[PDB]
């Protein structure tokens, strides 16, 4: 979780 | 000065004593005699009763009764009779009571609130319906996409008959079928430049449940700092459910305060940079409804707490991951930095 999230 | 036993109290024998209560405030009482006396005390308050009226009928020493009453009170197992008074939100009222809150005042704060759902996909679907059925008074839905068949794995308000229709219009229909006492409005908008955020209305909080481009979150963050607008982000990184941060102007850190999440989706070498950009443009998350739904659920919880004020949101100053392929919950620290280039002083 060291990159951005999708949703 | 009348107290009543909350309906959310339960009692069991366990180990060398007993249990009183359930959830975060469950207490193990090893001392059997004390456990028995707590039960006798609790029983006095099934109907609204004063301390003295209960002490009259309890038939245990006042020293013991006083101890038991303090114990029940400090866990919100007994609550003011005032706070317990048909009601579609009645199960939520038990939840608020269990934190020592007056459930009618919480409900009033939710009723008076306005929330923006920015992105009406997996996360947006699940957050919106929780908020609608919890009685958030005004919900603004923002998206510009149409429903596709692949969306039905996560996007719970959509049916097969809805494929091809606009997401905002179907969410609105489904929310009002579930709670016709609230207000829902739609905005057809794709934020593809920073400046489009000027088209998003002020609200009590934004739910940021949109994910294109990769730096939308950076845009939203900067805009919300500048506009004094609270927001919460949620979603997933493949199989990890993520929620937070919950950004509150002048109080919590922003997305850029601490430098934990990657922000260069690229390379200093142009040749390599173009390869990276292609791979990341082709990126499709490995979505899984359980991951989606966890993130959405805990995001909605923090919105209800932020507005309702009865308990502190988990994601203040934190971006929280919940793993789905192992047992793990981990927080990235996003506390305020006095040196944040975005939100500092
Ligand atoms: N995570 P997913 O299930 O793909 O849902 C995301 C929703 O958010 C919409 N969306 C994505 N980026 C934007 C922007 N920049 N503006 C407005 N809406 C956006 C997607 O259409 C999807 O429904
Ligand atoms: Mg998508
Ligand atoms: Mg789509
Ligand atoms: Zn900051």
């Amino acid at each position: 979780m060291r990159t951005g999230n999708a949703d | 000065m009348d107290y009543i036993l909350g309906r959310y109290v339960k009692i069991a024998r366990y180990g060398s004593g007993g249990l009183v209560g359930g959830g975060g405030k469950e207490q193990y009482v090893e001392n059997l005699v004390l456990w028995e006396n707590i039960i006798k005390t609790a029983y006095c308050f099934i109907t609204p009763s004063s301390y003295t009226a209960a002490l009259e009928t309890a038939n245990i020493p006042e020293k013991d009764f006083s101890n038991c009453f303090r114990f029940l009170k400090e866990n919100f197992f007994i609550i003011p009779s005032e706070y317990n008074n048909n009601n579609r939100y009645s199960r939520n009222f038990l939840h608020y009571q269990s934190y020592g809150a007056n459930p009618v005042l919480v409900q009033d704060k939710l009723k008076n609130a306005k929330v923006v759902i920015l992105g009406c996909g997996g996360i947006g679907n699940h957050v919106s319906v929780i908020l609608a059925t919890s009685g958030i008074g005004e919900i603004i839905l923002i998206d510009n996409d149409q429903i596709e068949n692949t969306n039905l794995t996560r996007q719970v308000l959509f049916s097969e008959d809805d494929v091809g229709k606009n997401k905002t219009e179907v969410i609105k229909r489904e929310l009002l079928k579930r709670n016709s006492e609230i207000s829902v409005s739609e905005i057809a908008l794709n934020i593809n430049d920073y400046t489009d955020l000027h088209k998003v209305p002020e609200a009590d909080i934004w739910v940021v449940s949109a994910d294109h481009p990769f730096n939308l979150i950076n845009w939203v963050n900067k805009y919300c700092v500048r506009a004094n607008q609270p927001y919460i982000n949620a979603g997933y990184v493949n199989d990890i459910a993520v929620f937070g941060p919950l950004y509150v102007p002048g109080k919590t850190g922003c997305y850029e305060c601490q430098k934990v999440v990657a922000d260069l989706y690229g390379a200093e070498k142009e040749n390599i940079d173009h390869k990276i950009k292609l791979i990341n443009s082709r990126f499709k998350p490995a979505t899984f409804a359980p991951v989606n739904n966890v993130a959405a659920a805990l995001c909605a919880a923090d919105v209800i707490k932020f507005i309702g004020k009865y308990s502190e949101p988990l994601s203040l100053n934190k971006r929280i991951g919940i793993w789905s392929d192992e047992i793990k919950i981990h927080s990235q620290n996003m506390g305020r930095s006095p040196v944040c280039s975005v939100c500092g002083n």
